[PDB]
RNA sequence: AGUGAGGGCGCGAGCGAUAACGUCCGCGUCCGAGCGCGGGAACAACCGAGACCGCCAGCUAAGGCCCCCAAGUCUGGGCUAAGUGGUAAAGGAUGUGGCGCCGCGAAGACAGCCAGGAGGUUGGCUUAGAAGCAGCCAUCCUUUAAAGAGUGCGUAAUAGC
RNA sequence: CUCGAUGUCGGCUCGUCGCAUCCUGGGGCUGAAGAAGGUCCCAAGGGUUGGGCUGUUCGCCCAUUAAAGCGGCACGCGAG
RNA sequence: UAACCGCUGAAAGCAUCUAAGCGGGAAGCCCGCCCCAAGAUGAGGCCUCCCACGGCGUCAAGCCGGUAAGGACCCGGGAA
């Protein structure tokens, strides 16, 4: 009824191999997990995740294999770029090539490196983020960077995802 | 915040989070860090 | 060379060139009112007038007798034991005082005044 | 990074604009007496000797163990792993460059047999209000039903001199390439005019 | 002729704090004084059981059968999965599984979605502002996406979600 | 159990484990600006001074100190 | 890895760090640091070297020389 419907457009390399499902698209040969009982098909344009039951384990498993391998696909279709925005009077940014310029620790050496699907985008640099491929590892690295200085609820000067409304509290007494 | 006990949520929409037998309430207000595991 | 409890000599605005220190002002584990150091004490000896009194200051380490061994293998020993009394900051006590030169002191540095102050023979 | 030696004696010297004290290291130059090829002793390494005490005196075995890659006529020998032999004979006439940091050790001069007194710190007990043991003696050793008995590994009286050991970092100070000698300002680890060795390890980030 | 003082366990009253391998009395068993065997790890009194002496005999208690060690790593149907097994209460909880029950307007559901979030809604005080999103209650009307006497981020009302 | 025998205090000397950790760090929280406090969960690693008076350990007081913890072992220690 | 922070994600067709799978992280845990150590009968591993030593009832795992192959003994010396 509902927790298993998805199409596999682009004629993507949509195949199941040694107990691992191989989703190959712009290159992201993404390895989407395959629980032995979940099971799925990709015929015509329709890709379906099945349920060898419906109890707790399985049902969640469904939500998963479905959503996550769904990922495998959408991903293999484009290229996974994380939109991110650096912003704060205290900070600098430029690709440098394969790292993380960055400067707001007032002893700025910030020489980072790009894991993989990770390409650096400095078009601002106020607006500035990265592109990845692997939705999981991408949101992640993004995070790594955010984390390393970003916080600031009461005074801003950080890195922000899309940049949530950053809830902020007063300083002294007024 | 934590307490080997109590926790009846709070922040009017304070979340009952299941994590590691960890009775941990998650919210949108630090005031509610409810760690009772 | 050192001591905890001590009958030491001074010669600043002293009540008497003598006070008894408790211990060393250094790294919590005294045991050595040592050459060129800074420590604690009260008076032992008398004091005609003088705004000094029978109180207690802290201050800095002069002479010793049991090896003033310096960086340059400069070497010495005076058959005398005494330091200069301090007022807070360190800023020495008296206008002058009876004694003289030699590395260790100035070297510790913080007290140049003592430095130029006790120069000549004695 | 290793030197094999006959430790001489400790003495004082001067450096820059100040004196300070060193020690006399002396080593003719050990040589590839035995090699653990790895396929040989996958604990790969070099064993060498560095002098020569009388030949008329020498077990056949020794004679041929030498035979091996054949070298000379001594008796001072020992081994160390993870150290290539970019040679087949070593001296130190450069082997050990000065103005460098080193680590080193040797035999440990042989003490005696003194209790709570020696062996360990804290000089014995006290003396006066009690003299039925005057000044020092053995601390305490356990108790009633705690473990219900006598303990098993706290310091103890006696023999504590016939052993060996080493010192962490020390300075290479100076190199005398002729008389294969080097001054190093060292804890003269163990006697002198006897046996020692040096090795260098310290990825120490200050 | 011997004990003329004894303890334990279960139930029933004392007492004690409804504490103690406490001490008081009673019904029973007990254990000594047989209570020497099984046994529960090993443990005087907790379930089994009375040993006159044999058996390189077989049926059984209790309680056991992957192994250490005799005995199915039986079959059958479940429910937990924390290692509970492998001591604990008060009490806490979108634990796990189970009821015996509630919402299904396929006049096609809920979390996810889209857009509008309607005009009198405009003081009552306070109006510096209520003109739902400042305090003492208001509980009506038209009007359609069906209607918020406006559950909520708020300041100067207000304006926006 | 112990009265055919179990040395009770205070201290000494050598201590050994323990965490409801004092200093240490790791932390979320603040009525958290900084700094600094204070509010809990994690973690014993090392560390966890001198004197004064008092036979008193506790204690009060002098001077510092990063700090100068509570306590288990017949309140460890007489075959020391 | 502790608390504590996150990524990807369902079962709770919006959400969640959370079984699934991934990461951050403590002066603490294994290592790295030195010091013991196959009497770790589960080593000995490598090097050199005397010979497979010589006589005795086969089962010769007993005798004697065998080798100074080597070492012990006594002597003489040692911060051992």
């Amino acid at each position: 009824i509902g927790r298993l419907p998805i199409p596999v457009p682009k004629g993507v390399s949509v195949e199941v191999a040694p107990g691992r499902v191989k989703v190959k698209g712009p290159k992201g040969e993404l390895e989407v997990p395959v629980s032995p009982e979940m099971r799925v098909v990709v015929e015509e344009g329709v890709v379906r995740v099945e349920r060898p039951s419906d109890e707790r384990r399985h049902k969640s498993l469904h939500g998963l294999t479905r959503t996550l391998i769904a990922n495998a696909v959408k991903g293999v279709s484009e290229g996974y770029s994380k939109e991110l925005l650096i912003k704060g009077i205290g900070y600098r940014a430029r690709l440098v090539g394969r790292a993380l310029e960055l400067t707001v620790g007032f002893s700025h050496p910030v020489v980072v490196e790009p894991p993989e699907g990770i390409t650096f985008e400095v078009p601002e640099p106020t607006r500035v983020r990265v592109s990845g491929i692997d939705k999981q590892k991408v949101g992640q690295v993004a995070a790594n960077i955010r984390a390393i200085r970003k916080p600031s609820a009461y005074h801003e000067k950080g890195i922000y995802y899309a940049g949530e409304p950053v809830r902020l509290k007063p300083g002294k007494a007024g | 915040m934590k307490v080997r006990a109590s926790v009846k949520r709070i922040c009017d929409k304070c979340k009952v989070i299941r994590r590691h037998g960890r009775v941990y309430v998650i919210c949108e207000n630090p005031k509610h860090k409810q760690r009772q595991g | 060379m050192i001591q905890p409890q001590t009958y030491l000599e001074v010669a600043d605005n002293t009540g008497a060139r003598k006070i008894m220190c408790i211990r060393v002002l250094k790294g919590s584990n005294a045991k050595y009112a040592t050459v060129g150091d800074v420590i604690v004490a009260s008076v032992k000896e008398a004091i005609p007038r003088g705004a000094v009194k029978e109180g207690d200051v802290v201050k800095a380490v002069v002479v010793r007798t049991k090896k003033e061994v310096k960086r340059p293998d400069g070497s010495a020993i005076r058959f005398d034991d005494n330091a200069a009394v301090i007022i807070n900051n360190q800023l020495e006590p008296r206008g002058t005082r009876v004694f003289g030169p030699v590395a260790r002191e100035l070297r510790e540095k913080g007290f140049m005044k003592i430095v130029s102050l006790a120069p000549e023979v004695l | 990074m290793k030197g094999i030696l006959g430790v001489k004696v400790g003495m004082t010297r001067i450096f820059r604009d100040d004196r300070a004290v060193p020690v006399t290291v002396i080593l003719a130059g050990p040589c590839p007496v035995v090699q653990r090829r790895t396929p040989e002793k996958d604990g790969y390494t070099a064993v060498q000797l560095g002098f020569l005490p009388q030949n008329p005196k020498r077990v056949n075995r020794p004679l041929k163990g030498h035979f091996a890659k054949a070298g000379v006529e001594p008796v001072r020998i020992l081994r160390e792993i993870r150290d290539f032999n970019p040679e087949g004979d070593t001296v130190t006439v450069e082997i050990f460059k000065p103005g460098e940091r080193v680590d080193v050790t040797g035999t440990s001069k042989g003490r005696g047999f003194a209790g709570v007194m020696k062996r360990w710190n804290f000089a014995g007990g006290p003396d006066s209000h009690g003299a039925h043991k005057i000044h020092r003696h053995p601390g305490s050793i356990g108790n009633r039903k705690t473990p219900g008995r006598v303990y098993k590994g706290k310091k103890m009286a006696g023999h504590y001199g016939a052993e060996r050991v080493t010192v962490m970092n020390l300075e290479v100070v100076d190199v005398i390439p002729e008389e294969n000698l080097l001054l190093v300002k060292g804890a003269v680890p163990g006697p002198n005019g006897g046996l020692v060795i040096v090795r260098e390890t310290k990825k120490a980030a200050k």
